[PDB]
């Protein structure tokens, strides 16, 4: 019932069509069983005549109900396919859009071919209850009425007994849509789970057959497609066992009017043919009935791959305060006040965490390996919300300004270096879509960039594989820097953007982005100590404790952590 | 042929099924058969001996086609899901073969759709052709005798109606490559959309394109959409316009069998039967007509499923192959030149050095230059197009994979954590590897003392891709799961990028303690770090720049002084 | 349901005392962190002392110093926020925090909650002459 009023709820904006479908359907239905009845009308009259005289005025007639039948099939199945593709455009919308506002920790726990599953196979798996299964259900209920009323006029009492056979048979089907249900859940599920894995070898393909897991991977994917094969199967015959099993059901009713109706013709109560014809007439009420029960198993069918759908158009998203406020004039003030943050729960990553920015400074933050300085980024950033403490920027609350108008001011770069699909002009485009072919080019020739943009066979306009797998990892993070700084933002972080560069190029490149990097709030994040000593304050983060704080002499004069990575560099 | 194969292991499945279905036609053709003689022969009769005589009778023959019914359904369904199954896993077998030039020539986001939908789409029509294989041939060439046999003169009317049909469904057969084929392709696309804000969604937030990627969706659906119902267009006009044929004959019956019949007074009987036993024809052209629909739908999936193993890969076992379990580490570069596509520019030109066995050999040179390119082709994992690569006295290409990668572990610049646990994770070089191997190589990279203060320690959970830990926690791993298969041949490309300096010479001294006389491979762009290395080799621009010690470097080459004065 | 109850005190002169306890219903006081807040009503919403764990952490206001005396219960989940010596600076709607807590660090205090603003309803002890 859940999913059931839900997707079949989508079609509320569209009920002044349906009513249309329903009306251009009804026309031919009462048309198309009616087919062989129209031909023994016009006999009955040209009985006595043989050939003419009446035949040539009756076929006219029959010429133009078959062309009119033609007429509106077509109209009613153009109609439809319209109304069909667009519940489909809509959920698939809907469920695109949900992502977009859900934390960032959804995906990074759930799989990246779950998602696509749920876009592409489940979507295409309610495509088929939006199409002609929704016209035959229309097609089947005025077959059912107009059968009932053929059926009553003829006999009172022996339709009484085709009838009460009727909730007995909706009662197993009860029983076997249910379990139809209960099967395709899981059939999708472990299909959702086995794409996740197509994705995963994909991405990183030559780290399986270096250490030749090969063998490994195949089984991997071998262990989760018999659990596939071993529930595809019962989820399929029971997609299809309630046809058979109907007609053992309709044969009982062919044996009861035969038995209730022959102890009335033999007693002398309704006339042989009263019986003789009925039969006939219990043929067109058993196969629409049986069609809208076979159309109820396909609709619970559909209900458990819409299940799969609601399922994240139900998890929380992101959502900005009612009492929202824009930030006006961005200069970068920094500002912490004891923040005490934990990543994984279980782990505290952060110990009091304090510090204050001055608009336009040049800050840095180094310590060893698996320390805390990425989370500091990330809770900036608020792709992480946190626990306890207090964040402002530019004298107002992180939690007071709003997602969007926070982050208008905020650049990153990650130890992941991430590229799209998309052209490398496009790529470079990120931030400020109104940027000119200016602005682009003499942005490159600054950091080193556009020495390899014009290597490229296309140059500019050359298009990137999965990843930006095109150019090794150095050319990849030089476009993420020129990507950050098109955008022209207030507060500027690199975390790590300056590690796959060789320390020839770097040094190219050391002045002259610092002259950019004046009159903006910069926090730098590297292992590479002798390119971190321009800036004003310097902390030092220790298994997510402040324990140095000052300038880089300063550091030096005292002898402790920083002294002790400088030192150990040579 | 070559999808026929896929059927020949389930033919039992296959031979069963046109047996039992000829039993299921005939029981229900036999429907009036048994309710004519219930009563006429048991009510009309007027004695209850008959009424019960076929009355229970009938429930036993309705029995035969119950059972054959859902018989039927079972051995369609496995059938079909074991023909799904094996085309799955021979189609995964030739993915994990295919290259990194092979994601330009069909798309990253295209193979996840290929693996599923376009197997499922192909899985349904197995179903369909079984469930019609001696259905249909039954009732159409036993069903035409039918039609003569109550009037031979009246069954010439069916001929006329035959050219407008077989005009009709090879039309649909035609147009029906190319319309579905952009379906295909459509669904690709927004397998790319919705990939690209997933793999990424950091970069996606940090710069507010979110209203951007959710144009590029929207237009990728509007594209999905229509290009669906251009082809479905064909599909709704066709069915309509199949009838109206057929209705064409059927006033047809009516013009002829009037001429028909003046003098014979006895073929006026047969004229009624033929046009009730129509009703049973104009059904059947509608259930046919819609698996037509369904072929010309597989027939742009089957062609996407053959295009897979036609393609070729670039890197395959040679014919004149050998296996070489033992390796010493012999590595030799002759007159390598390699360029990784058609229209790209010398990668590599005039690479001529050789590599001492059981020696520390680092590798330097300014971005873009050549030096991950040339790491490649010890290992296999690129073809040259001009000179050889040799490892252990003879050529790479005509050694057998199995023993070559499974001796020789590289790790990358990139490096890629995937999902499970920890010990699962380092487990990937060796399998069989105690418990004790798998600790000690850990302690060497140093991360064991990270993994110790987990709450589960060595199965604690780890994600795809790597952002379930830090940047350098991962890339510390990665080390040790090249350590754990212990190679005689080791290639490490960036070792050292995410690691604090005093980290950084716990881990570079940890590996010469432990490995005495083994081919070690380091890529480091720092020069004290380079120093430890017996020799040096500087690659720029493709072209070799020098080999050899770090002293005699600095006078005999010029672009690795450059490196010497920037960092100083 | 994830709520919290705050019940407690009446109409007292400036200088007396009152009991106020700020009851948890699905929530333990061993883990999470509850902490009362001097929320004014048409004015800002100011705290009072955020306490969490099983192990206590020791915690008051910076307004009234060291005059918010508080007691957790390890069986009946109540925190006791006993005034000493009331005065009419502090009146109006107090609450409790919900979640944004787990174990043990500062809190230095004010808490996120997305819910609505803050849970476990806002009792009005007004202590004026
Ligand atoms: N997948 C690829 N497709 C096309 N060209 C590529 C690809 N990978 C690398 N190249 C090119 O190969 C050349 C050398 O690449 P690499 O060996 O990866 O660079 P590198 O010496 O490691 O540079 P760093 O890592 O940035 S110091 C460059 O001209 C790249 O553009
Ligand atoms: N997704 C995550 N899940 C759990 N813990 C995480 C996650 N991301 C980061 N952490 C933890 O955060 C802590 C510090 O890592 P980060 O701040 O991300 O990086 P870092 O301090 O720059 O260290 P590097 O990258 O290794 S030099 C570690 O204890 C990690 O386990
Ligand atoms: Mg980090
Ligand atoms: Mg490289």
């Amino acid at each position: 019932t859940a999913t059931l009023r839900r997707l079949l709820g989508y079609l509320r904006p569209h009920t002044f069509t349906l009513i249309m479908v329903f009306v251009f359907v009804t026309v031919s239905s009462i048309l198309g069983v009616l087919s062989p009845y129209l031909i023994g009308k016009t006999i009955a009259v040209v009985f006595v005549p043989r050939r003419f005289d009446l035949l040539p005025r009756y076929m006219l007639i029959l010429g133009t109900i078959y062309a009119l039948t033609s007429l509106l099939f077509w109209l009613q199945g153009k109609i439809m396919l319209t109304l069909s593709q667009d519940v489909v455009f809509r959920l698939r919308k809907e469920l695109f859009e949900k992502l977009q506002r859900v934390p960032v920790g959804f995906f990074d726990r759930t799989p990246h071919g779950d998602i696509i599953s749920r876009v592409i196979n489940d979507v295409d798996n309610i495509n088929n209850v939006l199409g002609n299964s929704i016209i035959q259900f229309f097609s089947g209920i005025v077959t059912l009425a107009g059968a009932v009323i053929m059926m009553f006029r003829v006999n009172v009492i022996l339709s009484l007994v085709t009838l009460s056979i009727v909730p007995l048979t909706v009662l197993i089907t009860q029983i076997v849509s249910s379990q139809t249900r209960k099967y395709f859940y899981e059939n999708q599920r472990v299909l959702g789970q086995l794409n996740g894995i197509i994705e995963e070898d994909i991405s990183g393909l030559t780290v399986i057959k270096l250490f030749t897991r090969e063998e490994k991977e195949m089984e991997k994917f071998d262990r989760v497609n018999e659990s596939l094969r071993k529930v595809g199967t019962k989820a399929q015959i029971f997609s299809g066992v309630l046809p058979p099993l109907m007609n053992m059901v309709n044969n009982l009713g062919f044996a009861l009017i035969s038995g209730f109706g022959g102890w009335l013709a033999l007693k002398d109560i309704i006339t042989v043919g009263t019986i003789a014809t009925f039969i006939g007439y219990s043929r067109q009420f058993t196969r629409p009935l049986n069609e809208l029960s076979n159309q109820f198993n396909m609709i619970q069918m559909a209900l458990a791959s819409a299940e799969r759908i609601f399922e994240i158009l139900d998890l929380e998203e992101e959502k900005d305060d009612p009492d929202a406020v824009e930030l006006r004039e961005v200069r970068g003030e920094i500002e912490f006040k004891n923040v005490w943050f934990s990543y994984d729960k279980k782990k505290p990553v952060l110990k009091d965490i304090t510090f204050h920015i001055k608009p336009g400074q040049k800050v840095a933050l180094v310590g060893p390996t698996g320390s805390g300085k990425t989370t500091i980024v990330n809770l900036l950033m608020r792709f992480y919300d946190v626990d306890r403490g207090q964040i402002l920027v530019d004298g107002i609350d992180i939690r007071k300004i709003k997602r969007s108008s926070l982050r208008s001011s905020i650049g990153i770069v990650l130890q992941d270096t991430i590229l799209f699909s998309t052209t490398v002009k496009e790529n470079l485009k990120y931030g400020n879509p109104g940027a000119t072919d200016e602005e682009i080019k003499e942005a490159a020739k600054l950091t080193h960039s556009d020495h390899f943009i014009k290597h490229l066979p296309e140059g500019y306009e050359t298009v990137l594989t999965d990843n930006g797998e095109d150019l090794s990892q150095g050319q990849r993070q030089l476009l993420a820097i020129t990507r950050a700084f098109l955008a022209n933002p207030k507060i500027l972080i690199l975390d790590a953007a300056t590690s796959n560069v060789d320390t020839k190029t770097e040094k190219s490149i050391q002045a002259a982005m610092w002259k950019l990097m004046e009159g903006k709030t910069s926090i730098i994040i590297a292992h590479r100590l002798n390119t971190i000593k321009n800036a004003d304050l310097i902390i030092v983060l220790r298994d997510g404790e402040i324990v140095e704080m000052g300038k880089h002499d300063e550091l030096i004069q005292k002898r402790g952590f920083y002294y002790e990575l400088f030192t150990s560099q040579y | 042929k070559t999808l026929a194969r896929y059927l020949k292991p389930y033919w039992i499945f296959a031979v069963l099924a046109p047996l039992f279905m000829v039993v299921e036609v005939i029981c229900d053709l036999s429907q009036p058969t048994l309710l004519a003689r219930i009563v006429a022969e048991g009510i009309a009769r007027g004695d209850f001996s008959l009424v019960l005589k076929t009355g229970i009778l009938m429930l036993i023959v309705a029995l035969i086609g119950a059972v054959g019914g859902i018989g039927c359904t079972v051995f369609a369904s496995y059938a079909s899901q074991n023909f799904g199954a094996d085309l799955r896993r021979d189609l995964f077998r030739k993915v994990l073969s295919f290259s990194i030039s092979n994601v330009n020539r069909f798309h990253t986001s295209s193979l996840i759709t290929r693996l599923t939908n376009d197997v499922t789409q192909l899985q349904n029509l197995v179903m369909m052709l079984l469930r019609i294989v001696v259905r249909a041939p039954l009732l159409f060439v036993g069903g035409i005798v039918m039609a003569v046999s109550i009037n031979v003169k009246l069954s010439s009317v069916l001929i006329f109606l035959i050219p407008p049909i077989v005009l009709l469904f090879v039309w649909l057969t035609k147009k029906g490559n190319p319309l579905f084929r952009k379906i295909q392709e459509s669904t690709d696309e927004v397998n790319r959309v919705v990939r690209e804000n997933l793999l990424g969604v950091r970069v996606v937030r940090a710069f507010r394109r979110e209203e951007y990627e959710n144009e590029n969706f929207r237009k990728a659906n509007e594209s999905l959409r229509r290009s669906i119902i251009s082809a479905f267009s064909l599909i709704v006009f066709a069915l309509p316009l199949f009838i109206f044929i057929v209705n064409m004959g059927m006033i047809a019956v009516l013009w002829f069998g009037g001429v028909l019949v003046r003098n014979n007074q006895m073929e006026i009987g047969s004229i009624m039967a033929y046009t009730n036993y129509l009703m049973q024809i104009m059904f059947s052209l509608m259930m046919i007509g819609n698996i037509l629909n369904f072929i010309v739908r597989a027939s742009a999936s089957a062609k996407r499923v053959l295009e897979v193993l036609n393609e070729k890969p670039a890197i395959e076992e040679a014919d004149n192959a050998l296996a070489l379990p033992n390796v010493e580490g012999s590595v030799s570069f002759e007159n390598v030149e390699f360029r990784y596509f058609e229209n790209t520019d010398p990668v590599l030109s005039g690479v001529n050095f050789s590599v001492k066995p059981g020696s520390l050999v680092a590798v330097l040179g300014e971005t873009g230059s050549g030096k991950s390119t040339l790491m490649n082709l010890i290992p296999r994992l690129i073809d040259p197009e001009r000179g050889r690569v040799e490892v252990d006295e003879l050529d790479v290409r005509t050694v057998k994979l199995k023993d070559l990668r499974g001796h020789i572990s590289a790790v990358p610049q990139e490096t890629v954590l995937f999902s499970g646990t920890i010990k699962e994770n380092l487990k990937w070089g060796r399998e069989d590897a105690t418990d004790d191997e798998i600790v000690e190589a850990a302690k060497i990279a140093q991360i064991h003392d990270f993994i110790i203060s987990l709450p589960e320690g060595y199965d604690s959970r780890v994600e795809r891709g790597g952002r379930n830990f830090s940047g350098g926690q991962k890339q510390r791993l990665s080390i040790a799961r090249a350590l754990v298969k212990k190679p005689k041949v080791l290639i490490l490309d960036d070792c050292t990028s995410s690691v604090d300096p005093i980290t950084e010479k716990r881990i570079l001294d940890g590996l010469k303690r432990y490995t005495k006389g083994c081919t070690t491979f380091i890529i480091t762009q720092k020069i004290p770090t380079a120093l430890l290395a017996d020799k040096i080799l500087v690659l720029h621009e493709g072209k070799v720049a020098g080999f050899g010690t770090h002293k005699e470097l600095l006078e005999h080459c010029k672009p690795y002084r450059e490196i010497y004065e920037s960092q100083f | 349901q994830g709520q919290l109850v705050e019940s407690g005190g009446g109409l007292v002169q400036p200088g007396g005392s009152l009991r106020l306890s700020c009851a948890a219903s699905g929530f333990t006081l061993d883990y999470y962190a509850i902490g009362w807040f001097r929320q004014a009503p048409g004015k800002e919403r100011e705290g009072v002392s955020c306490i969490s764990n099983s192990g206590g952490s020791t915690k008051y206001a910076d307004s009234v110093k060291g005059r918010f005396t508080i007691s957790r219960d390890k069986a009946k989940n109540t925190v006791y926020l006993q005034m000493n010596s009331l005065k009419p600076e502090d009146t109006g709607v107090y609450y409790c925090a919900a979640d944004r807590g787990y174990s043990e660090y500062d809190l230095p205090c004010d808490l996120v909650i997305y819910g609505m603003d803050y849970w476990g309803k806002g009792t009005p002890v007004t202590v004026s002459a």
